[PDB]
């Protein structure tokens, strides 16, 4: 009875959603009613042995879209709470459950997710939970890994060429997400490596279409313009200051030695 | 399964108050099992008790204190599970109960102790809950007739009202007596408190159906009270029993001091009074020993 | 010699109402003083097993600067 | 008898701490 | 279970090992977590040190099996392992936690426990622990940095078993991206099946950062094309990012 | 049917093992002061 209702509502929920044009808090409405009525019907079922797999099979769904429609609507918080739920449907009862089609397609987005908010020791975490197999085969799960090591190694050439060749077009989101962080890595790095460079040389190093993106983005980041379109990184005077003597720290380690010399007895 | 609590943990931090107390009831269910993630996770269910409003309030803290107790932080755990009131069973024998139990005598004995010695004005006030599991407690040995356990803890609580109790719903009130003064001369080192552990003794003795007079005045020399010995020992006179007051005043010669028999003479001056004094004063009872 | 036998006996079984002269003799810089200190954790502690007596007692056997 | 192991134990333990204290102090004294 | 006793204990740690055991032939891995989290806790508050060391070993070994990492690590964050503990289960529990700590991107902290669970293993049986260990600290070795030690790869025990990652360090030592990936492409099933593919993968940052380093410390000044030559990069301008 | 006897056996268990570790210490530390 319970479960019948819910899989006809279920479906309302899943026809809404499909539709090119979804509706997105005509469908938060059906999404909110549609967690409470899993509630009954074993939601998260501790050590789930051969119950049902009607209500296992029908919950991982309403939590695959959503998750996908949490993304839609460009929240963070929602992402991770309907993931860390349909996390539960992939990995737990998968001895019962089939393989979802779209499993890897929502893990991969987790995963680019993790990227985007810096949080990459979670990132490699998770991504032990998939077998190792589909890690250098699945396309949804490729392309987020080999952006952790272009992002690590530096490829900054391919992390915005990364956005051309996404697996599909749920991942544009977090791809943004990443973006904006890459832009302050890359200058991060100019600053540093570059004695002075050109106006319009760090238009591709920066990735930015216009000159005017450069104008604002100068001044936020307090890059001293030259007369002859380039910027001055004189910065490299602030050192190690190994012109200092750590004498309290050294004073502090010497006298270490001595008591581990003579506190003995 | 149900190998990542992460989703269970998910469901706290929703509007509904349905769907976190759903989450609740999931999270005790393996809370042996995943506390290490719900470790990580405690300031979102604490604040859940913390709320005044929310219906299983009583049950996030019974979670919470089975969290801090497979945590260590157990002086944390208590104070949920006090905070758990009537959900937390004192009748289970899961391990998480009897140790929350321990651990809760525990902390109410040291802060008896505390304030035992402390000023009356200055005495903290033992929280209600504390008090009323560890009387749960106390009253398990009572219905377990396990009477000498009973005894120790409510000296180490410095609870004479279960101490007094326990020795007289036992049903060996001589032994239990008897069991008591020696620990309260062997163990115990607190003078100010050994006393009142006499001073209820002493009323035990007195309510006795036949008062065992001797261990009496052997405890009054310890609470150093010659008007209470002269006291029992000149009604003695009056109830005929001339025999027991006469074996008493050489209990007293042999175990008290001068000071102690000189005040009981003057109490006793206020023709058998006179050899009462005879025996206490000291020159018989050198008669017999020079005799021997 | 003869107070610092006196001195112990006026607090016998005093408990730590002792602790006040106890100190003030066990600092004092007269060894016979010093000596009254010891003789006056005997008496104001005969019989208690107090630990801290011992300790004190311990303490000062092991390490003065008078044998007596 | 169980409180009673129990607050001997306390005693035994107690007077293991006075032992190792003065064992120690001695130790300075005999150095010296 | 029932039984209180004080020696049963270090009985009951070698039950426990062999029940864990059992149920590893069964496949099965799962059911035995409620119980070891269970005994785990009978034994840490009776401060059973044989018993809580070996089944706090049992429970990274149930929890790495599955590639529970994120629940392993918060185990090992709270418990405290038993300092009085026997060697074997304290070479057991620097492996996993140094497994753990890998994973995590923890190097440092991983080299040094898989480095002292090494040191705790028995002298002269237990070799495949001995292998395991040597893998791991190996690819730990070269995510950190470091160069492995010649000396292990000689041993007649480790000579076969490491021939895979001798061959990978070689390709990471020279820092060059056509020989690392060469490895790979020959390898990648074995170092699947060894549990380490996942930790190899991240090695070739690793190389492109001590080819690199070998580049500045022999060349005064080098043109960008040329190092993109020297590394195998892609383009010049990928190796101006670099 | 025991009361505190888990309790106090508790407690008890939890002083020996402390007894024990204070036992061989002290014995140690007594034979460094008789040499």
């Amino acid at each position: 009875a319970v479960l019948q209702a819910a899989t006809g509502m279920y479906e309302q929920l899943k026809g809404e959603w499909n539709r090119k044009s979804p509706n997105l808090s005509k469908c938060g409405e059906e999404l909110g009613r549609l967690k409470l009525v899993l509630l009954e019907l074993n939601f998260l079922p501790t050590t789930g042995t051969k119950l049902t797999k009607q209500q296992l099979i029908l919950a991982r769904d309403i939590l695959e879209i959503g998750a996908q429609w949490s993304i839609l609507r460009k929240d963070i918080p929602s992402f991770e709470r309907y993931m860390a739920q349909l996390k539960c449907y992939y990995f737990d009862y998968k001895e019962q459950l089939p393989e979802s089609a779209y499993m890897h397609q929502l893990l991969g987005l987790n995963l680019l997710f993790l990227l985007s908010q810096n949080r990459v020791a979670e990132f490699h975490t998770e991504l032990e939970r998939l077998p190792a197999k589909d890690i250098q085969t699945n396309v949804y799960i490729k392309h987020p890994v080999s952006l952790e090591q272009y992002l690590m190694e530096g490829s900054y050439n391919k992390v915005f060429l990364a956005k051309g060749n996404i697996p599909a077009e749920s991942y544009t989101f977090f791809i943004d997400i990443l973006l904006d962080t890459i832009r302050d890595e890359i200058a991060g790095c100019i600053e540093k490596a570059y004695e002075k460079i050109l106006f319009t040389e760090a238009t591709r190093i920066l990735f930015f279409n216009t000159p005017k993106k450069m104008t604002d983005y100068a001044k936020k980041r307090g890059w001293v313009l030259g007369p002859n379109n380039y910027y001055s990184f004189a910065s490299q005077q602030q050192k190690p200051e190994d012109t200092t003597i750590p004498s309290t720290e050294l004073a502090k380690q010497v006298i270490e030695y001595a008591r581990q010399l003579e506190m003995i007895v | 399964m149900i190998t990542s609590a992460a989703g269970i943990i998910s469901l706290l931090d929703e509007d509904e108050p349905q769907l976190k107390e759903f989450a609740l009831h999931k999270l005790n269910a393996v809370v042996n099992d995943f506390w290490a993630e719900i470790s990580e996770s405690v300031d979102k269910i604490e604040v859940l008790y913390e709320d005044e409003g929310f219906r299983s309030r009583q049950f996030a803290a019974l979670v919470a204190s089975k969290v801090f107790y497979h945590l260590g932080a157990f002086e944390e755990s208590l104070n949920y599970a006090l905070g758990a009131g009537d959900l937390f069973n004192v009748n289970d024998n899961s391990e998480y109960v009897e140790t929350i139990i321990a651990k809760c005598i525990d902390h109410y004995t040291k802060q008896c102790v505390e304030n035992a010695d402390l000023p009356e004005g200055e005495k903290k006030p033992i929280d209600q809950r504390l008090e009323g599991i560890v009387n749960k407690m106390f009253q398990r040995c009572l219905d377990d007739h396990k009477y000498k356990q009973a005894i120790g803890i409510a000296l180490e609580t410095r609870r004479l009202d279960v101490f007094e109790k326990t020795i007289l719903e036992s049903n060996d009130v001589p032994g239990m007596l008897a069991y008591s003064l020696k620990l309260c001369m062997s163990l115990m080192q607190n003078k100010q408190f050994r006393n009142k552990v006499l001073r209820v003794l002493v009323k035990i003795y007195m309510n006795l159906e036949k008062p065992d007079f001797i261990n009496v005045c052997q405890c009054l020399i310890f609470l150093d009270d010659p008007q209470a010995v002269s006291d029992i020992l000149e009604k003695l006179v009056k109830e005929d029993n001339l025999l027991m007051a006469y074996q008493i005043c050489f209990d007293l010669y042999e175990s008290a001091s001068q000071q102690f028999l000189s005040s009981v003479i003057q109490n006793l001056r206020t023709d058998q009074t006179l050899k009462m004094i005879k025996i206490l004063s000291g020159e018989m009872a050198i008669e017999l020993h020079l005799q021997f | 010699r003869g107070l610092a036998v006196g001195i112990a006996l006026v607090m016998y079984g005093r408990m730590e109402e002792a602790d006040a002269l106890i100190e003030s003799l066990c600092r004092d810089k007269d060894p016979i003083l010093r000596r009254s200190g010891m003789y006056t954790v005997a008496m104001a502690y005969c019989g208690s097993g107090n630990n801290k007596a011992i300790r004190r007692l311990l303490h000062v056997a092991v390490s003065d600067v008078n044998d007596d | 008898d169980l409180y009673s192991r129990y607050k001997k134990l306390q005693q035994e333990l107690e007077f293991l701490e006075v032992q190792e204290e003065y064992i120690k102090d001695e130790q300075k004294n005999l150095k010296k | 279970s029932t039984q209180n006793r004080r020696a049963l204990d270090l009985v009951a740690a070698k039950c426990y090992y062999y029940h864990a055991r059992v149920y590893e032939f069964l496949d099965k891995l799962d059911v035995v977590r409620s119980f070891l989290h269970a005994r785990l806790r009978t034994a840490t508050l009776r401060h059973d040190a044989d018993g809580q060391a070996t089944l706090l070993n049992l429970l990274l070994r149930n929890y790495l099996h599955y590639s529970l990492y994120d629940q392993a690590e918060k185990l090992v964050s709270k418990s405290v392992f038993p300092e009085q503990a026997n060697n074997n289960e304290w070479a057991r529990y620097l492996y996993y936690t140094g497994r753990i700590k890998a994973i995590q991107l923890e190097y440092s902290e991983a080299r040094r426990t898989m480095t002292n669970a090494l040191r705790k293993a028995p002298q002269h049986t237990a070799v495949g622990f001995k292998q395991t260990v040597h893998k791991l600290l190996i690819v730990v070795e070269l995510l950190l940095g470091e160069i492995p030690d010649r000396l292990q790869f000689r041993q007649p025990s480790l000579k076969r078993s490491l021939m895979p990652y001798f061959l990978l360090t070689q390709a990471v030592r020279t820092g060059n991206l056509a020989k690392f990936n060469q490895v790979l492409d020959q390898f990648g099933e074995k170092f699947q099946a060894d549990g380490t593919y996942t930790l190899i993968i991240r090695l070739r940052h690793n190389v492109i950062k001590t080819g690199v380093r070998m580049i500045s410390l022999s060349y005064s000044r080098i043109s960008l094309a040329d190092i993109a030559q020297k590394l195998q990069l892609d383009s010049p301008e990928d190796a101006e990012f670099i | 049917g025991s009361g505190l006897r888990q309790y106090y056996l508790s407690k008890i268990e939890e002083l020996q093992l402390i007894v024990n570790d204070k036992s061989q210490n002290l014995r140690r530390l007594q034979a460094q002061r008789n040499e």
